[PDB]
C-alpha cells in the first residue's frame, strides 16, 4: 500500500 | 472478379460535435491510407 | 567555438554557426475521503500522458502539480490538469474528469438556487426533491439529453459539458427550480433531444 | 460587437488616430518595501510620462499596491495571506513603499468555513502608539475535542462573549503597546493568534484562530526621515 | 460602373518601413502584408504585396541598402527572409523571442535581430544561418548598431538596453568589448562613428559620446542634451570640420547640432501636430532624409534655424470624414479626416499628400466652392476657418476665420460666392444647438444636428438632425420656413436637388425620404438598405440618385423610378465620405478604412451590345446565304459560332 | 528577473473583459471585449471570443515586455451570480497556452455580505 503522492513528489522527473 | 474481399488518448473534436456554434458561425485521412 | 573571420568576395565577412511551473489545489475532507479511496487511478492519466509532477499535502489538504521544462514542453497541460482536479473536487466522477482531460472544450458552470429564485426551507426541500425527481430519474434524463453531467449540492449546482449543452441544461434546470411539472419537462426534453439528435 | 449587421448608433461619429505612444511615453518605476521584509525589491510600476515630475510624484504617492506574504518572504505557506502597501516616497526610479492593510484570500476563508462549528469574529478599532488609526478583523472556529462524540461543536453565547472580550483586550493591548513596524513584525510569524489561543485555552477548544483583515483609517503627519529609516545622499554625473 | 480602388500603404502595424540606399524603393507593412513600391521621380509604382498570413501582423521588417532582400518577423517568434529579385521568401526560422530591432550591415552579408528577452543574434543574409548568438544584457533591447567597413576584419555590435547601458561586442572575436552604463532610460538612437568614437541616444535626454579603442581605452568623450526625448540620432559629414549631429526627437523635431559645442545648428520646424517622429531613414550620400512620422507619413529632407522640407508623402489616409473636389481643374481632393489638417491628394501608386494644419483639433466638417478657390473647414475645435486656395503655385491661405460659437462646429455650408470671391456668409452648425450664420443664429434641433444642404440659387437651407426633423429656412434671414417633422429613428443626411428642385434625406434607420419642396411632404420613400445610409447624393445627371451605406456598400436608383437601379459593394466595413465629380460624373467613396474607390458609368457597354447584335445579324445572314449557295466550310464555321445544331447537322448532311 | 502584470478578467454572463494593469492597478496596460473580438451579439459570451482575446492581450503584454503575470478573475458578483464563467475558463486556458508566466490565479469576485433586493420578483428572475 505504498503510495507515491502523499509522501513526496510523485512525478515523471524524479521522486 | 476473383480477388478475395477482406482510440487516441487526447481526442480531437470540432466546434459542431462539441457545442461551439459560435466557432461554427465563425467557421474557419486518405494520406494516412496511402 | 573558435573565432575567425573569413573575408569573402566583395570583402564580405563569413562566420559559421554557434523553468518549472506549478499549481496548487485544495480539497474538502468529504471530497478527500473518496480522493484517498480512489487516488490510485487519478495520477496515471496525467503523469504518463501529460508528464506532470504530483504531490499531495494531507497536512495542507491540497495537491501540487509541477511542470518540468525538459521533461515537459506543453503549455496547456498544467492548466488542463488543474481543470481535471477542479472538476473532481467539485464533485464530478473520475471518468468524466478524465473526459475533460481528453477534450479541451469541456466547460463547467455552477450556479445557485438563491441566484435564480430565492426559496426558503421546506420550499427549498421540495424544490430539491423536484429537481432531483424520483431517485434521480429526471437528473439522468437531463444528463442523457444534454449529454451533460450534473452535481447537486445543497445550493451549488454544477453542470459540466459543452457550452450550448450546459446552456440548454441550465435553461431546463431553471425551469425545474421555478416549478415546472416533470411531464412538460419531458415534452420539452424529447423536443430538444429530437433537434440535438437531428443535428 | 462590431459586425456589419451591428446597428449603428451615435457612438463613433468622431474618433482619433492611435498616435499617443503610451508605452514609449511611459516610464517604469521600481517600488520597494520597508526593511521589515525579505524581498523588498518586488514589482515595478509605470508612470504615465516624465515631463510632469509633479504628476509622477502625486501618482506614485496615490499608488496603492498589494502583494502576498508568500512571494514577499519566499515562504509559500503564506499564500492565503495578502497585504496592501502604498508608495510613500520616490527616489530616482526607486520608490519607498509603506504598509497599508491586510486580508486573506476568499478561497482560504471559504475553506475555513465549515458546517458543524461556530465562527467567532472580533472587530476592534484602535490607534497605535504610531498614531495610525486601525481596524482589526479576526476570526476563529469552535473545534471539537479528541473525546468528542458529538457531531457538532457548539458553545454557549456566554463563552462567545467572554472569548470576544478576551480577544479584543488582547488586540487593544498589543497594538497600543506596539508601533507600525512593530505591528508588522508581530504580524509576520502569526504569534498573536497563538497568544490568543493560549489565553483562551481554558475557556473552550478553538481552531483556525486568525486575524482576517487590517484597515488603515487614519495616518499621521509625514516623516520622510522615518520612512527612510524604516526602509534602510545622492550626487550627480557631470553632464556637459 | 468602372471603379478604381486606392489602398492604405503604411497602415495598421507599428513597424518602421525600410528603404535601400537608393530612393527608388520602399516597403510598408499594412496590418498583415508588406507592400513593396518602387519610388522613382514620377513613376512610383508597386512591385508586389506579400500575403503570408492575415492572422499575424509583422512585428518588424528590414530592407538592406540594396534592393535584394526583405527580412521580417511576424507575430510568431520567427523570421522570414525574402528574395526581392525572385519575389519569393528565401528562408524562415524561429527565434523563441519576439524581436523588435533589425540591423543589417551596409554590405548585404550580415544582419542582426534583437528583441525583448535580452538575447540577440547575428545571422548571415545570403545564407540564413545564425553566425553567432549573444546572450546580451538582462533587459529588453531598444536599438542595435553595426560598424561595417567593406575591406576589413573587424565589425562592432552596440546594443541599446531598456536600461541605460550599451554593450559593444566584438564580432570576429564574439566578445563583449565594453559595457558603458551612462543613460537612465532606453537607448533609442545609436551610431558608430569613424575615428574610435561612439554615439548613443538615450530616450530621457541624452546623446552620449565615447572615446573608444579596441582595447580597454574607452571613456566619455562628451554628452549632449536635447530639449526633447530623442528617438534616433547620428552623424552627418556636412560641416566636415564640425561633424554635425542629427537628432530626430519626439516632438517631430529633427535637429542638426554641433559636436564641439552643445548649441543647436539647425532645427526643422515646430509642428502643430503633436506627432512622434517614429524615425529617420537617412541616405547620407544624397543628403536626403526620410523622416517617418507616427501619422504614417514620410518627409523627404535635403541637408546642407528651420529646415525647409524637401517633400512630404503619406502612407495612410485612415479615417476620412469627408471628400471634396478642389480646383477649377477639379483634380485635387480635400480630405477631411480625423487629423488636425486638411489633406490634399491628387486624382490619378503612392500619392504625395499636402497637409494644411489650420487648427489643433480634427476636421469636423468641410465645404468648398464649385468654382475652386474657396474652402471652409470646421474643426472639433470651435473654429470654422474659410480658406483661399489659389489655382497657381500651391498656396494655401487661411485668411478667413470664424471664431463662431463656443462649441464644436460640426458643419459648415455655403450656397454661392460673389464673383469677387468675397465670401458673403457661412452657416455653422454644432453638436449642441449653438447653430448660427456668420457674415464675413437660431435654435431648432433638440438633438444633435447631422447635416447641412445648400440651395445652389442661394435661396434656402435645410438641415437634418437626430430628432427626426429637418429644418428649411430662408438663407438671408434666420426666419424658419418649415419643418420636416417626422421619421422613425433619426436623420443623417440632406441634399438639395437643383435641376430636380427637391430634397433628399438619409434617415437614421435603413431608409431615405424624398421630399417635394412644394408640398413639404414625403414625395417618395426608398427602402432596400440594411443598417444606415448616412449619405444621399445627387448624380451629375440628376436622375440616378445615390445612397452610400454603413454596411459598406453603394446603392443607386433613378429619381423618377423609386426602384434601386444598381449596387456596388467595393468597401468592406462602413462608408463615410462620399462625393461626386460632375464634369466627369464620378462617384468617389471612402469608408472608415483607408481604402478608397472611384466610380463612373459608361454607355460603351450599350454600344458593344449593339455591335455584337449587329455582328450576330451579319454572320447569321452570311450563314443563311451560305445555306443557299454552298461553301459548307464557312457555313460550318458560322454554325459552330452560332450553336445552331439543326443547321450544322444539315451542313454535315450536305457535305 | 521577470516583470509581472495584473490580469483582471471580468467573466460577465454575456461579456468578457480582459483588462491588464500594472502595479497598484493604475497604469492600465490593455483592455479588450468579447464582442469586439468576435463581432457578434450572441458570441459576446463566447469561449472563442475568450481565446482570441487572450491571444491578443498576450501579444500586447509581450509587446510592452511583461513576462510574468498574476491573473485575477472576477465574476459578475453583486446580487447576480458570483461564479465566473466558461468564457473565463477558456480565457485562462488560452493565456496558459499563450505562455505568459503565471505567478498566481485569484478569484476576486465582489460578494455581498448582506445585500439589497434583486430585480427578480416573487416568482423568479429568468425563464
Amino acid at each position: 500500500t505504498t503510495l507515491p503522492g502523499w509522501g513526496e513528489w510523485a512525478g515523471a522527473g524524479s521522486k | 472478379r476473383s480477388k478475395p474481399k477482406e482510440l487516441p488518448f487526447f481526442l480531437q473534436l470540432s466546434g459542431e460535435k462539441v457545442g461551439d456554434e459560435a466557432s461554427v458561425r465563425e467557421g474557419i485521412h486518405r494520406r494516412d491510407q496511402e | 567555438e573558435s573565432k575567425t573571420v573569413v573575408v569573402d568576395d566583395q570583402g564580405k565577412p563569413r562566420f559559421t554557426s554557434a523553468k518549472f511551473e506549478s499549481r496548487k489545489i485544495m480539497v474538502p475532507p468529504h471530497r478527500m475521503t473518496p480522493l484517498r479511496n480512489s487516488w490510485t487511478k487519478i495520477y496515471p492519466p496525467l503523469v504518463e500522458h501529460l508528464k506532470l509532477q504530483v504531490r499531495m499535502n494531507l497536512k495542507t489538504k491540497s495537491v501540487e502539480l509541477r511542470t518540468n521544462p525538459k521533461f515537459t514542453t506543453d503549455p496547456g497541460a498544467l492548466q488542463k490538469g488543474a481543470d481535471f482536479i477542479k472538476a473532481f473536487t467539485l464533485g464530478f466522477d473520475l471518468d468524466d474528469s478524465i473526459a475533460l482531460l481528453r477534450l479541451d472544450d469541456l466547460y463547467i458552470e455552477t450556479f445557485e438556487v438563491k441566484d435564480v429564485k430565492t426559496l426558503t426551507g421546506d420550499h427549498l426541500s421540495r424544490a430539491i426533491g423536484r429537481i432531483a425527481g424520483k431517485d434521480g430519474k429526471t437528473k439522468f434524463a437531463i444528463e442523457n439529453a444534454t449529454r451533460t453531467r450534473i452535481v447537486l449540492a445543497d445550493s451549488k449546482i454544477h453542470i459540466l459539458g459543452g457550452f450550448t449543452h450546459i446552456r440548454m441544461a441550465r435553461e431546463s434546470v431553471v425551469s425545474l427550480i421555478l416549478g415546472s411539472p416533470p411531464g412538460k419537462v419531458y415534452g420539452n426534453l424529447r423536443t430538444v433531444a429530437s433537434r440535438l439528435k437531428e443535428r | 460587437a462590431v459586425g456589419k449587421n451591428k446597428r449603428l448608433s451615435k457612438g463613433k461619429k468622431g474618433q482619433k488616430k492611435r498616435v499617443v505612444d503610451p508605452f514609449t511615453r511611459k516610464e517604469w518605476f521600481d517600488i520597494k518595501a520597508p526593511s521589515t521584509f525579505e524581498n523588498r525589491n518586488v514589482g515595478k510600476t509605470l508612470v504615465n510620462k516624465s515631463t510632469g515630475l509633479k504628476s509622477a510624484s502625486d501618482a506614485l504617492k496615490g499608488r496603492v499596491v498589494e502583494v502576498c506574504l508568500a512571494d514577499l518572504q519566499g515562504s509559500e505557506d503564506h499564500s492565503f495571506r495578502k497585504i496592501k502597501l502604498r508608495v510613500d516616497e520616490v527616489q530616482g526610479k526607486n520608490l519607498l513603499t509603506n504598509f497599508h492593510g491586510m486580508d486573506f484570500t476568499t478561497d482560504k476563508l471559504r475553506s475555513m468555513v465549515r458546517k458543524w462549528q461556530t465562527l467567532i469574529e472580533a472587530n476592534v478599532t484602535v490607534k497605535t502608539s504610531d498614531d495610525y488609526v486601525l481596524r482589526i478583523f479576526a476570526i476563529a472556529f469552535t473545534r471539537k475535542q479528541a473525546n468528542q462524540v458529538k457531531r457538532h461543536s457548539y458553545a454557549q453565547s456566554s463563552h462567545i462573549r467572554a472569548i470576544r472580550k478576551v480577544i479584543s483586550e488582547i488586540l487593544t493591548k498589543e497594538v497600543q503597546g506596539s508601533t507600525l513596524a512593530q505591528l508588522t513584525s508581530k504580524l509576520i510569524p502569526e504569534v498573536i493568534n497563538k497568544e490568543i489561543e493560549n489565553a483562551t485555552k481554558d475557556i473552550f477548544p478553538l481552531q483556525n484562530i486568525h486575524v482576517r483583515k487590517v484597515k488603515l483609517l487614519k495616518q499621521p503627519k509625514f516623516d520622510v526621515g522615518a520612512l527612510m529609516a524604516l526602509h534602510g545622499e545622492e550626487k550627480g554625473k557631470k553632464v556637459t | 460602373y468602372k471603379g478604381i480602388s486606392l489602398n492604405p500603404i503604411y497602415a495598421g502595424s507599428s513597424a518602421v518601413a525600410t528603404v535601400s540606399e537608393n530612393g527608388k524603393i520602399l516597403a510598408t507593412p499594412v496590418l498583415d502584408e508588406i507592400n513593396i513600391i518602387d519610388l522613382t521621380p514620377g513613376s512610383r509604382k508597386i512591385l508586389h504585396k506579400i500575403s503570408n498570413e492575415d492572422e499575424q501582423e509583422i512585428t518588424a521588417l528590414k530592407l538592406t541598402p540594396d534592393g535584394q532582400y526583405l527580412t521580417y518577423v511576424s507575430q510568431a517568434q520567427l523570421l522570414k527572409i525574402f528574395h526581392l529579385k525572385t519575389g519569393k521568401v528565401v528562408r524562415s526560422m524561429k527565434i523563441s523571442s519576439p524581436s523588435y530591432i533589425l540591423d543589417a550591415d551596409s554590405t548585404s552579408t550580415l544582419l542582426a535581430v534583437g528583441g525583448t528577452d535580452g538575447s540577440i543574434i547575428v545571422v548571415d543574409i545570403e545564407n540564413g544561418y545564425i553566425t553567432h548568438s549573444f546572450k546580451g544584457h538582462g533587459g529588453t533591447i531598444s536599438s542595435l548598431k553595426f560598424y561595417g567597413q567593406l575591406n576589413s576584419k573587424i565589425w562592432l555590435l552596440a546594443s541599446g538596453d531598456t536600461n541605460g547601458m550599451v554593450k559593444v561586442w566584438d564580432l570576429v572575436k564574439r566578445k563583449c568589448l565594453h559595457t558603458l552604463q551612462e543613460h537612465t532610460s532606453a537607448v533609442r538612437g545609436l551610431d558608430i562613428i569613424e575615428v574610435l568614437n561612439l554615439l548613443s541616444g538615450g530616450r530621457d535626454d541624452i546623446i552620449n559620446l565615447w572615446d573608444f579603442n579596441m582595447k580597454k581605452k574607452c571613456k566619455l568623450l562628451k554628452t549632449l542634451p536635447v530639449n526633447q526625448q530623442v528617438e534616433s540620432c547620428g552623424f552627418l559629414k556636412d560641416g566636415d570640420g564640425k561633424r554635425i549631429i542629427y537628432t530626430a526627437g519626439g516632438d517631430a523635431i529633427f535637429q542638426l547640432i554641433d559636436s564641439e559645442s552643445g548649441s543647436v545648428l539647425k532645427r526643422t520646424n515646430k509642428p502643430i501636430e503633436e506627432l512622434f517622429i517614429i524615425g529617420v531613414l537617412p541616405i547620407l550620400s544624397n543628403s536626403q532624409m526620410f523622416l517617418v512620422l507616427s501619422d504614417q507619413t514620410l518627409q523627404l529632407i535635403n541637408v546642407e534655424d528651420t529646415i525647409q522640407v524637401t517633400s512630404s508623402i503619406a502612407g495612410n489616409h485612415g479615417i476620412i470624414a469627408d471628400m471634396r473636389y478642389v480646383g477649377p481643374e477639379l483634380n485635387k481632393l480635400a480630405l477631411a479626416t480625423n487629423s488636425p489638417s486638411l489633406r490634399i491628394i491628387p486624382v490619378p501608386l503612392p500619392l504625395d499628400v499636402e497637409i494644411y494644419e489650420g487648427h489643433e483639433d480634427l476636421l469636423n466638417s468641410l465645404d468648398a466652392t464649385e468654382d475652386g478657390l474657396w474652402i471652409a473647414t470646421a474643426s472639433k475645435d470651435n473654429t470654422a476657418i474659410v480658406w483661399r486656395y489659389n489655382e497657381n503655385s500651391c498656396k494655401f491661405d487661411i485668411y478667413a476665420k470664424y471664431i463662431g460659437h463656443s462649441a464644436a462646429v460640426t458643419a459648415v455650408g455655403l450656397p454661392n460666392i460673389v464673383s469677387k470671391g468675397y465670401p458673403e456668409f457661412l452657416l455653422t452648425a454644432s453638436n449642441d444647438l449653438t447653430i448660427k450664420k456668420w457674415i464675413i443664429t437660431r435654435h431648432a434641433h433638440e438633438k444633435d444636428i447631422n447635416a447641412l444642404s445648400v440651395s445652389p440659387n442661394d435661396s434656402i437651407f435645410a438641415t437634418a438632425s437626430y430628432d427626426k426633423t429637418c429644418k428649411i429656412w430662408n438663407l438671408e434671414n434666420g426666419e424658419l420656413e418649415a419643418t420636416l417633422a417626422n421619421h422613425k429613428r433619426g436623420l443623417w443626411d440632406v441634399s438639395f436637388c437643383q435641376y430636380d428642385k427637391l430634397l433628399a434625406t438619409s434617415s437614421g434607420d435603413k431608409t431615405v425620404k424624398i421630399w417635394s419642396l412644394d408640398t413639404f411632404s414625403v414625395m417618395k420613400t426608398l427602402e432596400g438598405h440594411t443598417n444606415a445610409v448616412q449619405r444621399c447624393s445627387f448624380i451629375n445627371k440628376q436622375k440616378q440618385l445615390i445612397s452610400c451605406g454603413a454596411d459598406g456598400l453603394i446603392k443607386i436608383w433613378d429619381c423618377s423610378s423609386g426602384e434601386c437601379l444598381k449596387t456596388l459593394d467595393g468597401h468592406n466595413n462602413r462608408l463615410w465620405a462620399l462625393s461626386t465629380m460632375n464634369d466627369g460624373d464620378m462617384i468617389v467613396s471612402a469608408d472608415a478604412d483607408g481604402v478608397f474607390q472611384f466610380w463612373k458609368d459608361c454607355e460603351q457597354e450599350i454600344e458593344e451590345e449593339q455591335e455584337k447584335a449587329k455582328l450576330q445579324v451579319e454572320q447569321e445572314q452570311s450563314l443563311q446565304n451560305y445555306m443557299s449557295k454552298g461553301d459548307w466550310t464557312n457555313a460550318f464555321l458560322l454554325a459552330m459560332t452560332l450553336d445552331h445544331p439543326m443547321r450544322l447537322f444539315n451542313v454535315l448532311k450536305r457535305a | 528577473s521577470q516583470v509581472f502584470g495584473v490580469a483582471r478578467i471580468y467573466a460577465s454572463f454575456n461579456d468578457t473583459f480582459v483588462h491588464v494593469t500594472d502595479l497598484s492597478g493604475k497604469e492600465t496596460i490593455a483592455r479588450v471585449t468579447g464582442g469586439m473580438k468576435v463581432k457578434a451579439d450572441r458570441d459576446e459570451s463566447s469561449p472563442y471570443a475568450a481565446m482570441l482575446a487572450a491571444q491578443d492581450v498576450a501579444a500586447k503584454c509581450k509587446e510592452v515586455g511583461i513576462t510574468a503575470v498574476h491573473v485575477k478573475i472576477r465574476a459578475t458578483g453583486g446580487t447576480r451570480t458570483k461564479t465566473p464563467g466558461p468564457g473565463g475558463q477558456a480565457a485562462l486556458r488560452a493565456l496558459a497556452r499563450s505562455g505568459l508566466r503565471i505567478g498566481r490565479i485569484e478569484d476576486v469576485t465582489p460578494v455581498p455580505s448582506d445585500s439589497t433586493r434583486k430585480k427578480g420578483g416573487r416568482r423568479g428572475r429568468r425563464l
